[PDB]
């Protein structure tokens, strides 16, 4: 795994040693080698993980959210110039190794074996998502989201490494298999409510559910559209990655103890869903889409079938996708009109007459047309949460609904019926944009044909 | 027709119900009158992968429909007379169900209205 | 479905339904000729007649202007605006 | 009924790019003989609907009639069939009589032409087709279920009584359209015309309900 | 840019400066200025509007923006999302609301009660159960083999 | 001869039937006049910085931004808790989820006790 | 993009319709319709389009000698 | 004669004791539907050549109406019912597409 | 609401009805001779109290003309395949595409299309050279101190064209 | 004849391909429901007959 | 160089439309009379309807009573 | 002297992206599926025997696809 | 190929058409025109393909393993028993969902070939279908995700203690 590691380290002093037009050449021709360097890992086998060393190892969970890491870092290497390649050359380079930096700590956050590391790499994953969206916020309020984000993420994340040591100095050490194989079960005293309560609110927190998702759409409205992608995509999947590996333990509890949770996801899932129904700032659509996929990948982890564990893990991915995409090509209509409001950019079947095939193609996989891969996902939650109970479907059923209209609503809003001819100024598609859309969907559609990878591991 | 109208109307007694009409034993004005004679060979019957709701009565007919119609294909309009007699088999089919209706109908009417208004 | 409409055919096809008309005489019948001024007829059989070129051509005008085109030529003028007339 | 349908739209939007895409049936009364090709092209599918016995129409609808009329079934459905196919004959003859026997009223300078090799293919297909096919598919199945075939007196009669009725019927209101009256909405005119009520209703009342609860009681 | 004293904090009070300033704002009539009023519902001191407003503002009017009826000034009704056309269509019915409502709560009521009575009562067309060979068309039923034989006969009548 | 047409919320008065239209006062003339001028005059400076051959950019209303900064940026200021927003708070925030709560308590524990019973259908139910 | 103008003083109307409709309004004692326009609708190869029941009975004009010749057959 | 018969391969997550190729049942319905609709379409691609003589985005249209023929005839074929599943959402999505085939038009998409 | 003055005028008003009535009388009247009566038998309706020297009597006639209007209107009022509300409704608005486009194109395709680049060229030189001097210092010569109407005056002047035509003159042709 | 011919012969040919060798392979695969046999026919595999059916009468 | 329009006239027909207009109007209706008359007899059902089972009391079995 | 002048968006820079893109995918597109289709049709894919009386195997010698 | 004793099939049955007709027969002539022009080249092509191939031998093996003893021979918490108990355990999950597998596509068969007389023989391979899902659903079912071995021999233990009490009450 330090052969994964290493080379992100020295990717970070390429980028310091290479000068103005040569810095960029370098910098994403060398992340797409180590995108083919990990896709060199996928070995992983039957009985148990693969272990990269006496120290890390890798889950089958985190084979599929690493190798969507070390893709998206060039995709968004590239997707991150035009708004700022006319500032300093300084401050270009610092951007660029800030990203590097986070790539590495996202990596040592997914290839972890001890929670406590893991939890170390959790807040290290954290401090350069800060730093990105309140030097490039670009608003006048990155103030207020930096702000939120980080009191939100700490003070959620912190009473989570009381616990943990806690279970450090009550069971032994903490690899993932001495985690497993000495877990016996704890029984209804109300210290093992609040342990789990501490455990579980705190990754809640990262999801995010429904109670704690204010935090999420200044964060991502007021972003530039690198740590945007960052944030959705590899942050929230993260912080599923967290709670799928720690609820091994604790599971005699969370039964009793898993109900209120449930249900507030649940019905906030049916008013995420109708909130993205109405509001402007098409930025911000995605953000509640986000809420609306994450709300069902909580109910998928806690119920704990199998079956769930399939169908979170592929929701995860597909969705991570899906809402990288369409930030950026939400960042292309910002970069066309000054605007970031919703019914303003009007028209555009006419004008970029290809624009709107990416537009279509990533709004029908938000639909979870049936070949892809964000239908898997949903089907086999919905299938798993029917086993838990005959009455849930309405939630679910409606959801598809209500998910159906508003993702219809953001194509056909911005992109239907007439150009409001008072904007002069749009340009023709670049090949840059189109080069990024085409690094979106070619490997979506790719996993839709064979989609045995990228099951959890309980396949 | 009207003898549903009668059987909604008037009084329900006399008038039978479907989907219950075996009610009285049998042979009450027959006796020994039945064969029910049924050559259709039912492992043959079976054989043929013939339909439920078909391994019924006239079945011989049907067994000679299909092996005349595979065995003349191209003879598109060929197998008609054999056609018309499964029909005409499962007309006296049909009949010998109404007769059986109003076989116990009348059974009911007659006997318990001549009983219970001379007793 | 295009037969291409031209500036002396929309003069005769309109001067065609005009002099059909009943209560106009085919002699005093001008193209610079006006509905209020010289052949005297009122503002309710004018829109009449803005009704028969509706009816022909297949397609409203609105209210702005039934209030002031009172003359052929300005009739097929606006027709003229509607159809972009040229080949 | 998909050789028969597909047949009559095609038929239908002939006779729409043929008079300049304008539709409507006021302002497009008598157009037979305006080819008649499409008139002929109508008819045959107009009285293919509710089967003039016996077509590729009559098989399908009038046994299904019967058979259901030989059923154990639920009392109004059978007269539900019975009002429905008696319906779908009236307004079948009465788009006949208003769109193809009338007077002629559509706007002036006629561009009509059919003389065109696609789509005297195309109908000639179809025509052929929906002749045919019926019989032909309706005469080598593999026989799927017992035919029942032993039906009472005015029970088979009644697929024709009611088609025929039908005819008539609009036949006479046709010939009240003959008439000067000007007569009146008499309300349940609106509820046939104006679809009734049902989008209207549904589509004014629960669009601004969740939209009402998407804004005051979930965003702001 | 955009000025400080173009964003809007607080309603109404005091109605010679405020009205005066909110006019001068939104551009609107002066005394057909309407805030909400201030039930703290947020709404801030944004009009309201007549709103209906958009199977109104008939289409020959020649506006700017075509599929709006905007005008690029006019201050905006807050619901405006809902009222897109292809969104929400208020038209002036040709009938009313009420007898709509009435007339379609009769005739779906009618007819599913007229479904219960059909549901009460079937028709048949009288005729006995059929005759089925082997004692009820047994053996072809669900299974048992060499369980049960079960008795029942048919006789030629 | 007409019940005089009723509205609704829905149903929108048409331009017609006002009654209003017709007590033409010399204050809705005065109304008319000046709300026209106030149309002419946006249309003006529109119109002059639609029709630039310079002009590169978009026109950059402030009424579409105006109405975007009070929709979501001027709703927590201004803000008091009254009874009227505590009460519809809690009802429509707090009633639905403490609803589908309790009935997902009585599905829960009616399939368990029944499955405790063992006379459920789960005779072969793997796909759980 | 010449049409020859198909003229005018030649409908001179007598549809029989219009001119009954122009009788009965004579009656009235109104005498001022539209006029002499829609004898294009009411003459040419229209007047007395064919009534309904002879478009469906027009089958068998080459129909009864096909049929005759197939009983024939 | 008969010979009624099914093709099931290249199963893909065969995963618990579920299992899922792509497969399609020839009977009777499956059978012999498919040369009705094909032939039905064989005659509205002859209509809409004519009809569609004056567009410049014909090619874009046979394309979408090439594909929503292919979504109903998987939809009609298939006994893997993912499979009927996957035809059934795209056979709606086509539907959405070539109903707001004329854009602008704020009834059509509405 | 409209553009030339504040409100219509009774007549217009009296006018618009007229129009209104007549075309829905042509969406319930079908046969168009029968049709052609009713039209006569309304002209005379009004008619009869044309000439009424009152106003207020004739304004509630008005109004309760309307009443009996709006009793009898029709289900679908025939609107033309043309207009807004129509079938069409700006039908063929897939091709209406903006002018300020067709100059980003690439030079290949500027020398498919040589002249009419060449001729377009002395279009926009035409509209920059009159754009400053005559037509900003008509629209800030005329009017009051503040515009109130929405008419603008033509270059009656000498010679070159009237002020704010672009966006008027070029615009789709209506059926491309 | 170049379309007819590439396309009713070479996804012919390489479909036949398929569906010898590697759908043959797969074991459980694509399945015929049974020919139906009647009574008075013969075996077409090795060959003996089907006893025929028995008497008719009163038809 | 092909049809032309023409205004407020009855418009020309070319004979191949009209000839195979008649042809397929007369080949339905010489099929409906074939089909008709050569065997069914779809009105009818082929084999009677007989009474109420035969009317036949001491037939079909029952006692005198 | 019949035809009219459409206005276009652009056709330069969009078509210069998918002969790009076909450019650039075809030329590995092509080069592998040959590789594959002369591994196929030449080296063998393997065979299904059993294990040999005391020889154990690498950990190759035990997958049906060559490539694999 | 594969072993025709797990993946069993009945029988063939086969009659041949004998028209009774004189139009006659069109498919045959297809049929035969099909062999002669589809089937030939192909088999040409198949065999030039098996020869390139059978010029030199590869080979793959089964991969087979050892028996490792149980979960109820390892002691406490000592790891290096548990872990090459539960490898054991769980590659006789996968071979035993596998197994599952296998009697669902012989039920498949035997609904498409039995044709729709449904009842008919295969009532003994639905037999060994329910038996053998008695088994799974009593033995595998509901120990939900986090599976390792311990739940497994909770379940075990007891569901036998649960019977032993019932048959005792029984007695
Ligand atoms: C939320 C607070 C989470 C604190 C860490 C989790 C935890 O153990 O909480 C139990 C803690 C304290 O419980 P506790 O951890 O002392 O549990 C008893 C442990 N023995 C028996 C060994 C003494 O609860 C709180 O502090 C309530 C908050
Ligand atoms: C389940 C987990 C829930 C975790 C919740 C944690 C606390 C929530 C987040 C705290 C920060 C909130 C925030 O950013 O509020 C903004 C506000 C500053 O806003 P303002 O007053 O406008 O200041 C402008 C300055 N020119 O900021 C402030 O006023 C900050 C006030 C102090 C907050 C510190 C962090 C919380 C400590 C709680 C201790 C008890
Ligand atoms: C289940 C939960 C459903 C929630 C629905 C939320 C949808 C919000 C958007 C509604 C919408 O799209 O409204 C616009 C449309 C208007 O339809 P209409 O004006 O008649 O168009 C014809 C020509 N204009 O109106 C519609 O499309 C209305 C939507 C269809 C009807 C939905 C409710 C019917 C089923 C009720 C539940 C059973």
């Amino acid at each position: 795994m330090l052969k994964y590691i290493i080379p992100t380290m020295m990717l970070m002093p390429l980028t310091w040693l290479s000068k103005n037009s040569m810095i960029w050449i370098n910098t994403t021709l060398h992340s797409l080698l180590i995108s083919l360097t990990s896709l060199l890992l996928l070995n992983q086998f039957g009985d148990n993980s693969l272990n990269f060393s006496l120290t890390f190892f890798s889950d089958s969970l985190s084979t599929p959210l690493l190798i969507l890491t070390m893709w998206l870092l060039p995709l968004m290497l590239m997707a991150s110039q035009h708004h700022l390649s006319k500032e300093n050359l300084a401050r270009k380079k610092l951007f660029i190794s800030m990203l590097i930096l986070l790539q590495l700590f996202l990596i040592m956050t997914f290839t972890a074996t001890e929670l406590i590391f893991f939890y170390i790499m959790f807040e290290a994953t954290l401090v350069p998502t800060l730093i990105i969206i309140t030097r490039w916020g670009n608003q006048t309020e990155r103030l207020n989201a930096g702000l939120y984000f980080l009191f939100y993420t700490l003070a959620g994340s912190l009473p989570l490494l009381v616990a943990l040591i806690y279970i450090q100095n009550t069971m032994g050490s903490l690899n993932f298999l001495i985690l497993q194989y000495w877990v016996q079960p704890m029984p209804n005293s109300w210290s093992n409510t609040f342990m789990w309560l501490a455990c579980m609110m705190a990754f809640m927190v990262k999801m995010p559910l429904y109670g704690l998702h204010l935090w999420l759409p200044k964060a991502h409205v007021e972003a530039p559209i690198a740590g945007s992608m960052v944030l959705a995509a590899i942050l929230l999947k993260l912080g599923g990655y967290g709670m799928m590996r720690i609820t091994l333990l604790l599971n005699p509890i969370t039964d009793f103890m898993a109900y209120p949770f449930i249900m507030l996801s649940l019905w906030g899932m049916i008013m995420t869903s109708s909130i993205c129904l109405r509001q402007t700032d098409l930025k911000s659509l995605i953000a509640y889409s986000s809420v609306s996929h994450m709300a069902l990948v909580i109910v998928a982890i806690l119920i704990q079938t199998p079956w769930s564990y399939m169908g979170a893990t592929a929701l995860m991915i597909a969705h991570g996708l899906t809402s990288s995409m369409l930030f950026c090509l939400a960042n292309s209509n910002y970069e066309r009109v000054h605007s970031r409001t919703m019914i303003l950019a009007r028209g555009l079947q006419t004008l970029l007459p290809l624009m709107a095939a990416w537009w279509l193609l990533a709004s029908l996989t938000n639909l979870a047309l049936p070949p892809s891969i964000n239908l898997i996902g949903e089907l086999f939650v919905v299938m798993s949460t029917f086993s838990w109970s005959n009455i849930t479907i309405i939630l679910m059923g409606l959801n598809m609904v209500i998910t159906a209209l508003y993702s219809l609503y953001m194509l056909i809003t911005t992109q239907r019926g007439k150009h409001t001819h008072h904007i002069n100024n749009i340009l023709p598609s670049f090949t840059r944009e189109n080069a990024l859309m085409s690094l979106h969907m070619l490997p979506l559609l790719l996993l839709s044909l064979n989609p045995k990878i990228i099951l959890g591991p309980l396949y | 027709g009207a003898h549903l109208a009668r059987r909604y109307l008037g009084d329900a007694s006399v008038e039978p119900e479907p989907l219950r009409m075996p009610t009285f034993p049998p042979d009450y004005g027959f006796p020994e009158r039945k064969e029910r004679e049924m050559v259709a060979t039912q492992q043959e019957m079976n054989d043929a992968q013939l339909v439920l709701q078909q391994r019924d009565y006239c079945a011989h007919y049907l067994i000679r429909f299909l092996k005349c119609k595979r065995d003349s294909f191209p003879n598109f309009l060929a197998c008609k007379h054999e056609q018309h007699d499964w029909d005409y088999c499962e007309h006296l089919d049909y009949v010998k169900r109404m007769k059986e209706f109003e076989r116990e109908r009348r059974l009911l009417q007659r006997k318990k209205r001549r009983e219970q208004r001379e007793a | 479905d295009a037969p291409p409409l031209t500036l002396e055919g929309i003069k005769d096809r309109v001067l065609y339904v005009l002099k059909l008309y009943d209560k106009i005489d085919p002699e005093k019948l001008s193209v610079n000729s006006h509905f209020m001024k010289d052949l005297g007829l009122d503002s309710l059989d004018q829109v009449e007649i803005i009704m028969a070129m509706e009816d022909e051509f297949g397609f409203e005008i609105p209210d702005i202007d039934a209030e002031k085109l009172m003359c052929p030529q300005e009739i097929v003028d606006y027709i003229a605006d509607k159809k972009d007339v040229y080949e | 009924h998909a050789f028969f349908k597909a047949m009559l739209f095609m038929c239908s939007g002939s006779i729409i790019h043929s008079l300049n895409d304008e539709q409507d049936i006021r302002k497009m009364g008598g157009l037979f003989k305006a080819m008649p090709f499409t008139t002929t092209a109508l008819i045959i599918g107009s009285l293919a609907l509710t089967g003039m016995p016996f077509l590729t129409g009559f098989y399908s609808k009038d046994l299904i009639i019967e058979s259901a009329n030989t059923s154990y079934t639920n009392a109004w459905a059978l007269l539900m069939t019975l009002v429905a196919t008696s319906f779908t004959a009236i307004y079948s003859t009465r788009i006949i009589f208003f769109a193809l026997l009338g007077q002629p009223r559509f706007p002036t300078l006629i561009n009509i032409n059919e003389n065109n090799p696609f789509l005297i293919n195309s109908i000639k297909r179809l025509l052929i087709g929906s002749l045919f096919a019926g019989f032909i598919i309706s005469n080598n199945i593999p026989p799927m279920t017992i035919p029942q075939m032993t039906m009472p007196h005015y029970l088979k009669m009644t697929a024709l009584t009611v088609t025929i009725l039908g005819f008539i019927l609009a036949l006479e209101i046709s010939n009240t359209t003959h008439y000067l009256k000007f007569n009146y909405p008499s309300n349940t005119f609106k509820f046939s015309n104006l679809l009734g009520y049902y989008p209207t209703i549904m589509h004014r009342l629960t669009p601004y309900m969740n939209l009402t609860m998407s804004q005051k009681s979930a965003s702001s | 840019s955009h000025i400080t004293k173009d964003m809007l904090p607080g309603p109404y009070p005091k109605t010679p400066e405020e009205r005066a300033a909110a006019a001068k704002k939104y551009n609107m009539r002066v005394e057909d200025y309407e805030p909400y009023p201030d039930d703290g519902m947020g709404y801030g001191d944004y009009p309201k509007l007549p709103d209906r407003s958009q199977q109104e503002r008939d289409p020959w009017y020649d506006w700017d923006h075509p599929d709006l009826r905007l005008n690029w000034g006019e201050p905006m009704h807050w619901d405006l999302d809902m009222y897109i056309r292809n969104r929400v269509d208020t038209s002036p019915t040709p009938v009313n609301w009420n007898l709509m409502c009435k007339h379609l709560f009769g005739f779906v009521a009618f007819m599913l009660f007229m479904f219960w009575v059909g549901e009460t009562y079937p028709t048949y067309q009288p005729v006995g159960p059929k005759q089925y060979p082997y004692n009820n068309l047994y053996l072809e039923r669900g299974g048992d083999p060499n369980k049960e034989p079960e008795p029942v006969v048919h006789y030629e009548i | 001869s007409f019940p005089k047409y009723e509205p609704s919320r829905l149903a929108s008065l048409p331009t017609t039937l006002d009654p209003a239209e017709y007590d033409i006062s010399s204050e809705t003339r005065k109304a008319q006049a000046e709300r026209l001028a106030i149309r002419s005059r946006l249309k003006r400076e529109y119109q002059l910085q639609y029709n630039d051959p310079s002009r590169r950019g978009v026109v950059e209303d402030p009424a579409l931004i105006r109405w975007t900064c009070a929709r979501s940026a001027n709703v927590y200021p201004n803000f008091r808790p009254n009874t009227k927003t505590s009460l519809l708070g809690a009802l429509f925030g707090i009633g639905p989820l403490i609803f589908w709560y309790y009935v997902f308590k009585t599905d829960r524990d009616r399939k368990e006790k029944l499955i405790q019973e063992g006379k459920l259908d789960r005779t072969f139910n793997i796909s759980y | 993009s010449k049409m020859e103008l198909p003229d005018y003083k030649q409908w001179k109307i007598e549809g029989t319709p219009l001119e009954t409709v122009q009788e009965k309004l004579a009656a009235r004692g109104l005498r001022d319709p539209w006029g002499r326009n829609e004898a294009w609708r009411y003459m040419g190869g229209f007047a007395n389009n064919v009534s309904f029941v002879g478009a469906l009975l027009k089958g068998f004009k080459w129909g009864f000698a096909a049929f005759v010749v197939a009983v024939g057959a | 004669t008969g010979q009624e018969m099914i093709i099931s391969n290249w199963h893909w997550l065969t995963i618990q004791t579920l299992k899922l190729s792509l497969s399609f049942k020839m009977d009777f319905f499956s059978m012999m539907f498919v040369p009705v609709a094909l032939f039905v379409t064989w005659s509205i691609m002859e209509f809409s050549m004519w009809y569609m003589h004056s567009d410049p985005n014909i090619n874009q249209f046979f394309k979408y109406l090439l594909l929503f023929l292919i979504t109903m005839l998987i939809l009609v074929t298939a006994n893997n019912l993912f499979q009927l599943f996957i035809g059934w959402e795209g056979v709606g999505i086509m539907s959405f597409l070539l109903i707001g085939w004329w854009y602008g038009r704020t009834d059509a998409n509405t | 609401f409209l553009p030339s003055a504040a409100y219509l005028t009774h007549q217009q008003k009296v006018l618009q009805l007229y129009k209104r009535a007549l075309r829905h009388l042509e969406s319930r009247c079908v046969h168009r001779d029968k049709y052609r009566y009713f039209a006569c038998l309304l002209r005379a309706r009004f008619d009869e109290h044309k000439n009424e020297k009152d106003m207020v009597k004739a304004t509630q006639l008005l109004r309760e003309a309307e009443k009996e209007f709006w009793h009898g209107q029709h289900p679908q009022p025939y609107i033309f395949p043309e207009s807004p509300g129509g079938t069409s409704y700006e039908r063929y608005e897939c091709y209406k595409v903006p002018e300020w486009c067709l100059d980003d194109w690439h030079p290949s395709e500027k020398a498919m299309y040589p002249d009419y680049f060449a001729k377009r060229e002395q279009w926009k030189k035409l509209r920059r050279e009159s754009w400053e001097r005559e037509v900003k210092q008509l629209q800030e010569e005329t009017p009051v101190g503040g515009p109130r109407t929405e008419a603008l005056p033509p270059a009656r002047k000498q010679g070159d064209l009237p002020p704010l035509w672009w966006h008027i003159v070029t615009r789709p042709r209506e059926r491309p | 004849s170049i379309f007819a011919f590439t396309h009713v012969l070479i996804p012919v040919w390489i479909i036949h391909y398929y569906l010898k060798y590697h759908v043959t392979t797969k074991p459980y695969t694509i399945v015929e429901k049974k020919p139906r046999i009647f009574p008075g026919d013969t075996i077409l595999e090795t060959g003996e007959v089907i006893p025929p059916m028995k008497e008719f009468p009163d038809q | 160089a092909h049809i032309e329009p023409r205004y407020r006239q009855f418009p020309q027909l070319t004979r191949s439309q009209v000839i195979q207009a008649e042809f397929f109007s007369a080949t339905m209706w010489f099929w409906i009379l074939w089909r008709f008359w050569h065997d069914s007899d779809a009105v009818l059902g082929h084999f009677p309807y007989p009474d109420p089972s035969q009317w036949t009391d001491e037939e079909l079995g029952i006692p005198p009573d | 002297g019949k035809r009219l002048f459409i206005i276009k968006p652009s056709g330069f820079y969009d078509k210069r992206f998918l002969k790009l893109l076909r450019f650039y995918i075809l030329l590995t597109g092509i080069p592998v599926v040959i590789g594959i289709t002369l591994i196929n049709v030449f080296i063998g894919e393997a065979e299904l025997a059993e294990i040999p009386e005391g020889y154990v195997p690498e950990h190759w010698e035990y997958f049906k696809h060559p490539i694999s | 190929s594969w072993d025709k004793d797990v993946y069993p099939e009945p029988p063939r049955r086969t009659p041949a058409p004998s028209p009774q007709t004189s139009l006659p027969n069109p498919i045959t002539y297809l049929t035969k025109a099909f062999d002669l022009l589809v089937d030939r080249p192909v088999t040409l092509v198949r065999e030039f393909i098996e020869r390139q191939h059978a010029k030199n031998k590869y080979y793959y093996y089964h991969r087979e393993f050892r028996r490792v003893p149980d979960i109820t021979e390892c002691h406490e918490k000592d790891v290096l028993c548990m872990f090459e108990a539960e490898m054991q355990w769980k590659r006789d999950y996968k071979v035993d969902q596998e197994i599952v597998n296998i009697i669902q596509e012989r039920l498949k068969a035997c609904q498409q070939r039995e044709g729709e007389s449904h009842r008919q023989n295969c009532a003994k391979e639905l037999q060994q279908f329910t038996q053998v899902v008695k088994a799974y659903q009593d033995r595998y079912h509901d120990l939900g995700a986090h599976y390792s071995a311990r739940k497994c021999l909770a379940k075990q233990k007891q569901r036998m203690l649960a019977e032993r009490k019932a048959t005792k009450e029984a007695a």
